RNA sequence: CACCUCGAUGUCGGCUCGUCGCAUCCUGGGGCUGAAGAAGGUCCCAAGGGUUGGGCUGUUCGCCCAUUAAAGCGGCACGCG
RNA sequence: UGCGAAUGCCGGCAUGAGUAACGAUAAAGAGGGUGAGAAUCCCUCUCGCCGUAAGCCCAAGGGUUCCUACGCAAUGGUCGUCAGCGUAGGGUUAGGCGGGACCUAAGGUGAAGCCGAAAGGCGUAGCCGAAGGGCAGCCGGUUAAUAUUCCGGCCCUUCCCGCAGGUGCGAUGGGGGGACGCUCUAGGCUAGGGGGACCGGAGCCAUGGACGAGCCCGGCCAGAAGCGCAGGGUGGGAGGUAGGCAAAUCCGCCUCCCAACAAGCUCUGCGUGGUGGGGAAGCCCGUACGGGUGACAACCCCCCGAAGCCAGGGAGCCAAGAAAAGCCUCUAAGCACAACCUGCGGGAACCCGUACCGCAAACCGACACAGGUGGGCGGGUGCAAGAGCACUCAGGCGCGCGGGAGAACCCUCGCCAAGGAACUCUGCAAGUUGGCCCCGUAACUUCGGGAGAAGGGGUGCUCCCUGGGGUGAUGAGCCCCGGGGAGCCGCAGUGAACAGGCUCUGGCGACUGUUUACCAAAAACACAGCUCUCUGCGAACUCGUAAGAGGAGGUAUAGGGAGCGACGCUUGCCCGGUGCCGGAAGGUCAAGGGGAGGGGUGCAAGCCCCGAACCGAAGCCCCGGUGAACGGCGGCCGUAACUAUAACGGUCCUAAGGUAGCGAAAUUCCUUGUCGGGUAAGUUCCGACCUGCACGAAAAGCGUAACGACCGGAGCGCUGUCUCGGCGAGGGACCCGGUGAAAUUGAACUGGCCGUGAAGAUGCGGCCUACCCGUGGCAGGACGAAAAGACCCCGUGGAGCUUUACUGC
RNA sequence: GCGAGCUAGCCCUGGCCAGGGUGAAGCUGGGGUGAGACCCAGUGGAGGCCCGAACCGGUGGGGGAUGCAAACCCCUCGGAU
RNA sequence: GUGGUUCGUGGAGCCAUGGGGGAAUCUGGGCGGACCACCGCCUAAGGCUAAGUACUCCGGGUGACCGAUAGCGCACCAGUA
RNA sequence: GCCCGGAUAGCUCAGUCGGUAGAGCAGGGGAUUGAAAAUCCCCGUGUCCUUGGUUCGAUUCCGAGUCCGGGCACCA
RNA sequence: AAUGCGCAGAUACCGGGAGGAACGCCGAUGGCGAAGGCAGCCACCUGGUCCACCCGUGACGCUGAGGCGCGAAAGCGUGGGGAG
């Protein structure tokens, strides 16, 4: 049937992307906590 | 008069709808129009402040004028009567001689063509505002303001109408459609005669259908939850109510009276 | 009563499939009779085989309808998911 | 710091086992080629399948999967020489296509401003934001792989700079416009389609016949100006002018005029059109595929015809149907040796995407997964129509294991003598019925329905006659709707396929709807409608600490809360308790006020403690009201001239003792109540009675036409459902070749009976049977597997829910 | 702190619903009357109207149950301005 | 009305402060645990101030520390697949 | 089968601190009436259900028993 | 008599206000209408009737099954109103 991962480029980005993370504080301490820990990305890997 | 449908499909036994023959104008006065933002009753948060709303036919807001001083002593000619979708009452164009036209909650009787004028110069007659003061005793008048130059807010739903009962000071006393009794300023402005519309109380909706053209989705009684949702829910089978009848946040909603006692208003009222 | 089983022994009835017991429903053998005969009554031997189709109710049971030599009772985790 | 257990952790390797599977029952066969190796790769022929798709084009997603060359270890459910796989190389070209140097929508953000302990929340403008608005490219050819992108032909747009000619020019400001619903719809066209006796074309004459106006193939596409043919949009002038937040000559308003179902201006569509392209079958080419020829190809006539175009067309209706820019006009500063407008020239015209998949082996589902995925095209013939069904074009496919075999059993399917629900919880299932035309059609009804009620008759082909339409012309042709009469053949003419079984009677719910994604679709929710209640507008109410927002740019014919749930006839009594409402008195009552009076220290002046009256709100008490507010709505004894029963009486209690109507009911325990009906027989069903364990009036009472994948009872029709089974088909199961799992598993050399044993033993006792090992089958046992039982109890375990439990917010 | 790329509601903007039936109002004509109501025709084309694909569903049954599938398949069924 | 302190209202002071009231400048004020008296200590409502103290992303030196299931999650292109 | 309540005049019922117990109706006797009612005057019988026990004394207090009424019989 | 109302300030009295219904005297055994029925006062629209005159038409008449219209009170529907 119908899943839950529908994909959307522009969802993701919206959603999760950088400029996203960075406007709520919760989602700058995402980017803190990501960096702390060296994730090659801190980001989804996202295509426009 | 109100039309009513032979019973070839079932809702169209009692269906009812408006009588349009008072209308002269189909497409709305372009300058006039306004797009209206439909909330779904939600507020500026996400949430539903009012339940139960939403859907329901696009509606173009007709910009219309509660204030009628703004236009003292200049008369204009009542120019068309169309249909308004965000009100029970009909509304009249008028085009005011100096070029400006403007949207009126069309009293009942106004017909197109006549004089109208605003002022406390103005005739006592159907279509004309004036301040309450100069409005003599007895006469049935709408679209009262409530405090002077606020903009009319009282009567102005179909069929609506004050009745002025007598003077005090700078205070007048008014018969609400409500009952109530109220003192208003005198200074406050009222196009006099009635709402008109006067059967949009006999329009039988007909089919549930007909409720959501007007954006009024299904309303699920309390008995009909769980007691996590409601006070009433619960219990098995149907159960009465179980205890003072309540409203989805406790409080009684038989009787209990909730007007703010220490109003500044309460000065002002005398009824029910 | 609370002995095995609560780190699980699926619980009524039906259907299918049976198998055994006998305290025998029928058929077979018999004693007594308040047994003329015929039909019974009751007890004895006997478990080889047989022991119907339908209405009602989930029913087991039971009651009816129509037959029958007869429409036996039980046990097998109230046999058998 | 010593491991055997912890359904312990990690890893390795076993068992089951060469076992189940190899992923749609659309289907294959042969020949040639290639290669170490071929059922599986290439090619030919034959066969099958899809064809409102299983073909083609967009969008999203994916991201090199595309093309070529060389490969086969692995991935591929087998094989592989093949690949969506490995290696390498190549490949995606735009002023006009999509998007950005344009607009705004919800929403986001956000100068000003408002709010919040901090983080932050709000917020007019502005900005951002698109499958909406605006805006200039069509068609062929070319490549292994891109093309509206390169090329060719023809045609446009914008910017800059010049000329030339015009005009008070000129905004981010004013106005017009953009600009709008649903349903139905006229005319004229276009796409698309069919026919042709005509134009063109290789060829063919088979097998009995046919050299014929024979068969087969094709007969077009893009196209500026100008012309037509349709349609859409729009009145022209003059005065007045206080409105459009300055100013307008513009708009609006007023008054004059001329004009008026038009015209004339425009604007779009369609046709023609310079020119430019295409151009079959077949046949020969060697391509996996394209080329050559057919050819100087022909390129016409008729008919059908959109749902598409003219388009802002028209009519009706109510629920009353975005915005902003481009665009036009108007004026303001400013400037008018500027500027703008109009043509014509030359120049200038950037960023990103563009491969390939794209109903799927490339997306979402861990898989080359029988699932899921939006827009457009979607031909032909027939069937009443149609996107329906059957076949079929273009195109695409035979589903990445095969070969046999011909058991049980399984699945999917076909038929069945006689019977026809006897099956069973239940006609579950399957059957029957089925399209169109015509005849006909009951109770009841809210007059619409019920109705497709029910039940019938017809349906093919041939010849003769014959009436209308549309197109041509009133005429022929081509279509479309028919009507009459003769006759032909079969068991059968909606000859295949698609296509209701019907009646009667109850329960519940009025109705179409809605719901437990994934065991419940319902009598549950909703619903129009009825009542109660709140709420005078900075409304009540809801969210938020707040600002603020929803309510509502609404105003009592409105909004919120509660119940009841079309409609019909109705909704009785009880206000003692609880709740809500009203009570300017009284009692009580907290802080506060007030201080009689006591007290501690000081030598005192003092300082400092308590503190009685009395004045003190809401609340409670108290007095009332209130039932579509929470709720409630009796007992015992007696009595009538046969009995029986009790209209009548007595008396106890209560706030008052259940009215109409219904009643063994979705309620009735006793119960299969009793009577009637149906049946041969009826714990069901229907009608009744009333003894109502334990109905009863808006948690509504009793009815009600119509509706229902709801639930019950009856019957007809018809059946493999059954007596009661049989045969057959295919897909499996079986054998062979290839690949090859799973739960489970203390170890095993794992029989029966009667006992015994923790009380149901392969494992102990006695006895009895019994050569070793497999294969196809069945399921009685291994208290078989699976899940640390969901029931039950326990734990001073946990959670959801309630309230006159406690305590708080 | 992360989640409405599944799902529920709402908001903005687009799109979809082959083909048949039924035949409300209104018109227009005729009758009717003092005038009407009303009646009959024809036209008209309304509806949470009817049949039925797409599309949205998920009624009954069978299959499937280490599945093709962690909700599928077949027949059948509901809605379809 | 509260917080802090050992101080949970307790005989409850001291320091802090949301609300109300509201002074004085040395003969002035605060404190020594309700309060008063005595006797003492201190000088509020402005500010700055090294060191001794804390930690270990990093550098070094050590180990009756590990030795690839240990030791950091990572000894190996790991916050990777 | 398991708990609670009651039993008093002929009927329906109050009642008690442990001593001689009443109400209403019915019934009886008188009155009024032509005669019945209704009205008026006057009149209780009670072994306070059985049985045992506490008392000086028990309808009263207690324990059982008959009888009646009410509530219960759940997971299963 | 009691229910009821009343020191929470009633009745009785004055003043202000809201609201609905019905129209005293005139008024009569009177008038009008076909009946049911009609009553303050003002206006508009409108029916019948009588009289005077003897002018017009010229039997155009009377009755009237059905049909159609009206029809006190009570009652019913949708709304409004609600003092007695
Ligand atoms: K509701
Ligand atoms: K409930
Ligand atoms: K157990
Ligand atoms: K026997
Ligand atoms: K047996
Ligand atoms: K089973
Ligand atoms: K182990
Ligand atoms: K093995
Ligand atoms: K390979
Ligand atoms: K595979
Ligand atoms: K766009
Ligand atoms: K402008
Ligand atoms: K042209
Ligand atoms: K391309
Ligand atoms: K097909
Ligand atoms: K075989
Ligand atoms: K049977
Ligand atoms: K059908
Ligand atoms: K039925
Ligand atoms: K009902
Ligand atoms: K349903
Ligand atoms: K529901
Ligand atoms: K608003
Ligand atoms: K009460
Ligand atoms: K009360
Ligand atoms: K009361
Ligand atoms: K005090
Ligand atoms: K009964
Ligand atoms: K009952
Ligand atoms: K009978
Ligand atoms: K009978
Ligand atoms: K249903
Ligand atoms: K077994
Ligand atoms: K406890
Ligand atoms: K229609
Ligand atoms: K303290
Ligand atoms: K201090
Ligand atoms: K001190
Ligand atoms: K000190
Ligand atoms: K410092
Ligand atoms: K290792
Ligand atoms: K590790
Ligand atoms: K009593
Ligand atoms: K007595
Ligand atoms: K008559
Ligand atoms: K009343
Ligand atoms: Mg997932
Ligand atoms: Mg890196
Ligand atoms: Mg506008
Ligand atoms: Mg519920
Ligand atoms: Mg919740
Ligand atoms: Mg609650
Ligand atoms: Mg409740
Ligand atoms: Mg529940
Ligand atoms: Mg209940
Ligand atoms: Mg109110
Ligand atoms: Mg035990
Ligand atoms: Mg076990
Ligand atoms: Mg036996
Ligand atoms: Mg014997
Ligand atoms: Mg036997
Ligand atoms: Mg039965
Ligand atoms: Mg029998
Ligand atoms: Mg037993
Ligand atoms: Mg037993
Ligand atoms: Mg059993
Ligand atoms: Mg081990
Ligand atoms: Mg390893
Ligand atoms: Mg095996
Ligand atoms: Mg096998
Ligand atoms: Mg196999
Ligand atoms: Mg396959
Ligand atoms: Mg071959
Ligand atoms: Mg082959
Ligand atoms: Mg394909
Ligand atoms: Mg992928
Ligand atoms: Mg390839
Ligand atoms: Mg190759
Ligand atoms: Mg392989
Ligand atoms: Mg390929
Ligand atoms: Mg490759
Ligand atoms: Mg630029
Ligand atoms: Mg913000
Ligand atoms: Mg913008
Ligand atoms: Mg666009
Ligand atoms: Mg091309
Ligand atoms: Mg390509
Ligand atoms: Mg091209
Ligand atoms: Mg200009
Ligand atoms: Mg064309
Ligand atoms: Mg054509
Ligand atoms: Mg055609
Ligand atoms: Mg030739
Ligand atoms: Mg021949
Ligand atoms: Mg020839
Ligand atoms: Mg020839
Ligand atoms: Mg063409
Ligand atoms: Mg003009
Ligand atoms: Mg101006
Ligand atoms: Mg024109
Ligand atoms: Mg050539
Ligand atoms: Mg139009
Ligand atoms: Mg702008
Ligand atoms: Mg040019
Ligand atoms: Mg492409
Ligand atoms: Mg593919
Ligand atoms: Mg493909
Ligand atoms: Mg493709
Ligand atoms: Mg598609
Ligand atoms: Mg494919
Ligand atoms: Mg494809
Ligand atoms: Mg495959
Ligand atoms: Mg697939
Ligand atoms: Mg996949
Ligand atoms: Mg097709
Ligand atoms: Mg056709
Ligand atoms: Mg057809
Ligand atoms: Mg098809
Ligand atoms: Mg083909
Ligand atoms: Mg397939
Ligand atoms: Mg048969
Ligand atoms: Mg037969
Ligand atoms: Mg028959
Ligand atoms: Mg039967
Ligand atoms: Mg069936
Ligand atoms: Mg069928
Ligand atoms: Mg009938
Ligand atoms: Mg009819
Ligand atoms: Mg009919
Ligand atoms: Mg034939
Ligand atoms: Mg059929
Ligand atoms: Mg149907
Ligand atoms: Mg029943
Ligand atoms: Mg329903
Ligand atoms: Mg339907
Ligand atoms: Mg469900
Ligand atoms: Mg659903
Ligand atoms: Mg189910
Ligand atoms: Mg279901
Ligand atoms: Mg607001
Ligand atoms: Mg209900
Ligand atoms: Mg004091
Ligand atoms: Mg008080
Ligand atoms: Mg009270
Ligand atoms: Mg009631
Ligand atoms: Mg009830
Ligand atoms: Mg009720
Ligand atoms: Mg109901
Ligand atoms: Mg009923
Ligand atoms: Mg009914
Ligand atoms: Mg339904
Ligand atoms: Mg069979
Ligand atoms: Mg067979
Ligand atoms: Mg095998
Ligand atoms: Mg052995
Ligand atoms: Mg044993
Ligand atoms: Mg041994
Ligand atoms: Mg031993
Ligand atoms: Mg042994
Ligand atoms: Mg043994
Ligand atoms: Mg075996
Ligand atoms: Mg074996
Ligand atoms: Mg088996
Ligand atoms: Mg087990
Ligand atoms: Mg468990
Ligand atoms: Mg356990
Ligand atoms: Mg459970
Ligand atoms: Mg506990
Ligand atoms: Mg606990
Ligand atoms: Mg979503
Ligand atoms: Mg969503
Ligand atoms: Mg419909
Ligand atoms: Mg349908
Ligand atoms: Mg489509
Ligand atoms: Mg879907
Ligand atoms: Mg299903
Ligand atoms: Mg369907
Ligand atoms: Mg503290
Ligand atoms: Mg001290
Ligand atoms: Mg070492
Ligand atoms: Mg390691
Ligand atoms: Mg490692
Ligand atoms: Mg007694
Ligand atoms: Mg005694
Ligand atoms: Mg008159
Ligand atoms: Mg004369
Ligand atoms: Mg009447
Ligand atoms: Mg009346
Ligand atoms: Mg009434
Ligand atoms: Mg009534
Ligand atoms: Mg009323």
């Amino acid at each position: 049937m119908k899943r839950t991962w529908q994909p959307n480029r522009r969802k993701r980005a919206k959603t999760h992307g950088f400029r996203a993370r960075m406007r709520t504080p919760g989602g700058r301490k995402v980017l803190k906590r990501r960096r702390q820990k060296g994730r090659w990305r801190l980001t989804p890997a996202v295509r426009k | 008069a109100v039309k009513k449908f032979k019973p070839y499909t079932p809702s169209r036994r009692f269906m009812t709808v408006a009588d349009f023959s008072e209308i002269t104008k189909t497409e709305p006065e372009k300058s006039l129009v306004k797009p209206l933002k439909k909330t779904g009753g939600r507020n500026n948060q996400g949430r539903i402040t009012v339940r139960f709303r939403g859907g329901g036919h696009k509606r173009l807001y007709r910009i219309i004028d509660f204030k009628r001083w703004d236009k003292v002593g200049i008369p204009a000619k009542v120019a068309a009567i169309e249909y308004d979708p965000n009100r029970s009452a009909r509304i009249a164009l008028l085009h005011y001689v100096d070029g400006e036209k403007r949207y009126i909650i069309a009293p009942d009787g106004l017909q197109v063509g006549q004089q109208v004028v605003a002022g406390p110069d103005a005739p006592i007659q159907v279509g004309n505002a004036l301040p309450l003061r100069f409005i003599p005793v007895g006469t049935v008048v709408h679209a009262v303001e409530l405090e002077p130059k606020k903009g009319a807010k009282l009567a102005r739903a179909a069929g609506t109408s004050a009745q002025i009962q007598g003077r005090e000071g700078d205070y007048v006393i008014l018969r609400l459609p409500s009952g109530e009794l109220r003192k208003v300023h005198g200074e406050c402005y009222a196009t006099v005669g009635a709402v008109g519309n006067a059967d949009h109380k006999n329009i039988v909706l007909g089919k549930a259908g007909r409720s959501r053209w007007l954006g009024r989705r299904p309303h699920v009684r309390g008995a009909a939850m769980n007691p996590v949702d409601h006070p009433h829910g619960g219990g098995e089978g149907r159960a009465p109510r179980g205890r003072p009848p309540a409203s989805p946040w406790g409080w009684q909603t038989k009787g209990l009276k909730t007007r703010k006692r220490r109003k500044p208003s309460s000065r002002f009222i005398i009824a029910r």
